[PDB]
């Protein structure tokens, strides 16, 4: 209604995994991320189309192989879990760590269900997934919207 | 109605030193004209961006507001929050003053914009001549913006700007001269009340001269030399960042709504729905103290002023995308070699026709 | 005119910053490690970088003041900064800024 | 409609109308058809209804 | 001597006035035509049939012959094989392509022998972190976007898929075909007389 | 018995204000959103004049309007 309170943060703390439906101009959902960040939660957006199993990238380790281009024969990096490493590097008084996914449309229903289930375990970890859609910034729990 | 009468009377009913009430009323029109000037600036920016898009088979701003209505608001608020820069060896006080000297006298010339009779701030006796005098301070602002810069790029732009704003001040005065010949005077209300049944039909050359000179005030792409991006980067504006640059961005569209309203009042008239309206005695209206008819004719006069101001704003921001630019020397030949001779010729012709046929002049 | 080697988190000039200006000098070789705060610094790491800068400008220089040699010094300073970041003496800023790991991602040293 | 089968497209409102390809992958009800043609094998995703298992 | 100069001046001034009036009329006419703007976020332009978008990779079809690495202009695709010792079969452990370095020339897709590698119509790649552009063997399949199956986009054909004589693709009916007949239709007509 | 013209003029321009910045601007939005891609040249000029005249009213209720394309039936 042209100005929003803090219902978004309450709904995220309740459900755990939301599924935004931002308008396809991308300037009207950043304020909701700012609302999240002002409460104490820290965000980190990582553009879902480009993650692997979503279990090797978020929970376990994974060997990233950079682009050798004729030189520098194949080498692996083993970057740490993109979540367990950011839960340790939270600010002192941090309420949690929510994970923002920009292009959630590219993922599949299986990966959505996985991201929903991952919220219950691993306590200080919420999830927002900008599934594209409606002409107003509406949300809906990510456990729903599937099946 | 005479809202001033009611205001001062109702304010004197509770005492408050009747002579002091007249001082407590000046802010009312002095800020009503500011409001209409700011709305005119927003309208001019929006019209430019949305008409240049239609001319080019395009669509202007549409994701800001419903129709890009909030586009000038966003473009202004951004420039408010922008960090202001002041380069290394530039002067510190002529820098932040150029964009204000180029703006203050453009606002001050709104004293004389009528918008219907008794609907203007203090119809002055000097009227249009005061505007001719006040429009000669902006070259000081451009010389000030150029002299207070360590950038030789922008001093050369300030000079070629201050040398264009003085080239189109003699014909712009020789057109108003021929208008004031017929107008019997200089005050804008007295200039327009000679249209009682339009000066464009009797000054068909002075109209052209006035309009060309006003468009050549470093305003439109016909000329816009200090803003001609390709030949030189922004000229003198190339070093102003925040609100100091928004003062240039703003003092160039108010200087366009002003000229549109002035062409309207000089050659067409901010009154007079074309038929001689005040000869609507056929509805047996006692205009004199008719409580309404007054408000109806007020609205008609405001609409008829805005129609003919919008006509010229439209035509100017249409010529912007129709006429090719001239270098700087084909520009300085319009004034002093075509506009000044034709201005003198129009003045002499109006004089000869006023001396021979004093009726209709 | 200035002669400079400006890259990310290294900015070598050929003048003296008196209050914010630069003023080309022909022998000052100022240095401006990490202006945009891509990394978080310590007192020991900045001292190591200054010492490397000194031993790089003083111990190996009898050559011209072309911009080529300035770039050649800046490249070595930035390789030293990247080595410091690899060993772990410093780290990325993690602040709410752009956060693009320009010197490499965090890995686990296997 | 299973992967590996050769299918054609039956949807008059699509740029790939009456094209023929092979099903590479099916997930979440939607399929992915590979049109081997021209020079570079194209792969586009269709609904399960905009195909026809040509023999 | 002096009259010819003046008649030339008049013939130049009136010509310059007419050639400004004509342009003014042309520009005032231009604002009646429908804008050709393809209002991208809600009017995405449907790509061609050969558009070279993001590469798609079927892990099951890859045999690890590395021709994708060999015909690449920059030898980009990282292929990590191990050569199991059952009889001779190579085993694929990790296939990847840094789309930040990618050139989208599709030489890799042209020379894949097993049709394991293909092009898509995903031109909407953009990230805040380039290290997220290195696609795993799993982040590459991902069932491409298909602009047409989007509830908030009205697809717009480009110039090569519009019927004969049609130039713009905005005010289009719901039954248009590309330009002419396909080969099977022409052969079927030729079959009957 | 407040039939005084001193009150009737207040009523008429209090209604005029609402008509100028609350009522006609919405009609201008509606009309100019309907006939935008089909309007002729003179009609375009008149539409822009309409926006120019009522701009103070168009600004007030601009933030309360969505012109987004109203998601379509996808399966069809
Ligand atoms: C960004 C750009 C746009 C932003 C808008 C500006 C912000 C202000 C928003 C407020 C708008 C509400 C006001 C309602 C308008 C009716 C008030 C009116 O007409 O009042 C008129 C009175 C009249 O004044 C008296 O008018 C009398 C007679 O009229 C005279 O007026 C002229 C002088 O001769 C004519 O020539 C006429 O013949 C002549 O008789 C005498 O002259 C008196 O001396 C004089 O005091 O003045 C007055 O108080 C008027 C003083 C207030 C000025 C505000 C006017 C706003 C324009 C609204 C136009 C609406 C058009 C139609 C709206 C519906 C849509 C179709
Ligand atoms: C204790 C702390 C105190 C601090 C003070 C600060 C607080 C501020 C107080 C509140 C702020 C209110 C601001 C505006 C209120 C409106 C006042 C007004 O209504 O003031 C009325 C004024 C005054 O003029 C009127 O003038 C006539 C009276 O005559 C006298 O009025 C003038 C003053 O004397 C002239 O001198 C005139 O010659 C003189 O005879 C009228 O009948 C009224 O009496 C009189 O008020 O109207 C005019 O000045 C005419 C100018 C308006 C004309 C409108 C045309 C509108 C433009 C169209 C709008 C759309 C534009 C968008 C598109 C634009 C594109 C170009
Ligand atoms: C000489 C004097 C001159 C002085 C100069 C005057 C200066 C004026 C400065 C003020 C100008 C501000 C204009 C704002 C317009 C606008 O916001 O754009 C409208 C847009 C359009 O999107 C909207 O968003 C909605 C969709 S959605 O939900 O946001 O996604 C939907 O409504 C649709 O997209 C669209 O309507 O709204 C937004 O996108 C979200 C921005 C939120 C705006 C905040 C509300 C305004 C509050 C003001 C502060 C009050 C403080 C007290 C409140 C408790
Ligand atoms: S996809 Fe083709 S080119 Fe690439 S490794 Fe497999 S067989 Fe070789
Ligand atoms: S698109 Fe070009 S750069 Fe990328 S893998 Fe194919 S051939 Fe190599």
């Amino acid at each position: 209604g042209l100005l929003a309170g803090y219902q978004f943060v309450k709904d995220l703390e309740s459900a755990g995994a939301l599924a935004l439906f931002v308008p396809p101009e991308g300037g009207f959902e950043g304020r909701y991320q700012r609302r999240l960040r002002s409460k104490g939660y820290t965000t980190l957006p990582m553009s879902a189309p480009g993650l692997g199993d979503l279990a090797a990238y978020l929970t376990q380790e994974h060997g990233i192989r950079p682009a050798h281009t004729g030189k520098e024969d194949i080498r692996v990096y083993f970057q740490p879990p993109l979540v367990t490493y950011h839960l340790e590097n939270l600010p002192p008084n941090a309420k949690g760590l929510v994970l923002w996914l920009i292009d959630g449309k590219r993922l599949s229903k299986q990966e959505f269900a996985y991201l929903a289930q991952l919220t219950q375990t691993l306590p200080k970890f919420k999830v927002v997934v900008e599934v594209g859609g409606d002409r107003v910034v509406r949300w809906e729990p990510l456990a729903d919207w599937v099946a | 109605i005479d809202l001033q009468g009611q205001f001062i009377s109702a304010l004197q009913s509770l005492g408050l030193s009747h002579d002091l009430a007249k001082l407590l009323w000046l802010p009312l029109p002095m800020l009503m004209m500011l409001i209409v000037a700011t709305v005119g600036v927003l309208v001019a920016v929006w019209l430019e961006r949305k008409i240049s898009a239609a001319v080019q088979q395009r669509i202007g701003p549409e994701y800001i507001g419903p129709l890009g209505i909030l586009a000038p608001l966003a473009d202004g608020l951004k420039l408010i929050f922008k960090e202001d820069v002041l380069p290394a060896n530039s002067d510190r006080w002529l820098f932040t003053l150029g964009p204000a000297v180029v703006v203050i006298p453009v606002f001050l010339s709104y004293i004389i914009v009528p918008f219907g009779q008794n609907l203007l701030i203090s119809n002055l006796a000097m009227g249009v001549f005061l505007w001719i005098a006040l429009s000669s301070i902006a070259p000081i602002g451009l010389l000030m913006a150029g002299y207070a810069s360590n950038n030789k790029y922008s001093l050369l732009g300030g000079l070629r700007a201050a040398a264009q704003s003085i080239s189109y001040e003699i014909p712009l005065a020789l057109a108003v001269l021929a208008v004031a010949m017929m107008s019997n005077g200089l005050g804008t209300v007295e200039i327009v009340e000679q249209q009682s049944q339009w000066n464009v039909w009797r000054q068909p050359i002075g109209f052209l001269v006035f309009w060309i000179a006003a468009l050549a005030e470093c305003e439109r792409l016909p000329f816009d030399l200090p803003e001609a991006e390709e030949e030189l980067v922004a000229g003198y504006q190339t070093e102003y960042a925040g609100m100091k640059f928004a003062l240039f961005y703003l003092g160039a569209y108010v200087n366009l709504v002003l000229s549109a309203l002035l062409v309207s009042v000089l050659y067409f008239g901010g009154w007079s729905f074309p038929i001689p309206l005040e000869t609507i005695a056929n509805l047996l209206g006692v205009s004199e103290t008719n409580p309404f008819l007054q408000i109806a004719f007020a609205v008609l006069g405001i609409t008829m002023t805005l129609i003919k101001a919008y006509f010229f704003v439209f035509l100017a921001i249409l010529l912007r995308w129709t006429v090719p630019r001239v270098r700087i020397d084909q520009l300085l030949d319009l004034g002093w070699k075509f506009l000044l001779p034709v201005g003198l010729v129009n003045l002499l012709l109006t004089a000869g026709l006023k001396l021979a046929f004093p009726v209709a002049f | 005119m200035l002669l400079k080697s400006t890259t990310r988190h290294v900015h070598i000039y050929a003048g003296h910053v008196v209050d914010g200006e630069v003023h080309p000098d022909t022998e000052t070789l100022t240095l401006n490690v990490d202006p945009d705060n891509e990394l978080e610094w310590n007192e020991a790491a900045l001292a190591k970088v200054e010492a490397k800068f000194r031993e790089l400008v003083a111990n190996a220089a009898g050559e011209d003041l072309t911009e080529y040699n300035l770039r050649r010094i800046g490249s070595d300073l930035e390789h030293f900064i990247r080595s410091l970041l690899m060993q772990g003496e410093i780290g990325y800023n993690l602040n709410s800024r752009v956060r693009n790991y320009s010197l490499g991602i965090p890995r686990v040293n296997h | 409609i299973l992967p590996g089968m050769t299918v054609k497209v039956t949807n008059p409102n699509d740029t790939y109308y009456q094209f023929q390809g092979i099903v590479q992958r099916i997930t979440d009800g939607k399929v992915a058809v590979l049109f081997e043609g021209g020079n570079w094998d194209k792969l586009v995703t269709f609904q399960a209804s905009e195909l026809e298992p040509v023999v | 001597k002096f009259l010819n100069q003046i008649t030339n001046y008049a013939k130049e001034a009136v010509q310059s006035a007419k050639y400004i009036g004509q342009g003014l009329s042309v520009t005032f006419d231009h604002m009646r035509r429908r804008p050709i703007t393809v209002q991208y976020p809600y009017e995405k332009l449907i790509p061609s049939e050969r558009f070279r978008g993001r590469i798609h990779f079927e892990f099951d079809k890859c045999i690890a012959c590395e021709v994708c690495v060999r015909v690449c202009p920059i030898n980009l695709p990282v292929v990590d094989w191990v050569f199991n010792k059952e009889l001779k079969k190579k085993e694929l452990k990790h296939y990847s392509i840094d789309f930040g370095v990618c050139i989208f020339c599709a030489n890799c897709v042209e020379y894949c022998p097993t049709n394991c590698l293909s092009v898509t119509e995903e031109y909407e790649l953009a990230t805040y972190d380039r290290h997220e552009l290195n696609y795993d063997s799993v982040a590459m399949g991902r069932i491409p976007y298909k602009v047409t199956q989007d509830p908030m986009v009205t697809p717009i054909r480009e110039f090569a898929y519009l019927p004969a004589g049609v130039m713009s693709g905005h005010d289009l009916p719901a039954g248009a075909q590309r330009a002419g007949e396909r080969p099977e239709a022409i052969a079927n007509t030729a079959k009957s007389s | 018995m407040a039939v005084s013209t001193e009150l009737l003029v207040l009523g008429v321009y209090g209604a005029l204000a609402g008509l100028y910045l609350l009522v006609v601007p919405a009609i201008v939005y509606a009309y100019l959103n309907a006939r935008w891609y089909v309007a002729s040249s003179f009609e375009r000029a008149f539409m822009y004049f309409l926006v120019t005249f009522f701009f103070p009213g168009l600004l007030l209720l601009a933030p309360f309007i969505n012109f987004r394309p109203q998601p379509r039936s996808l399966n069809s």
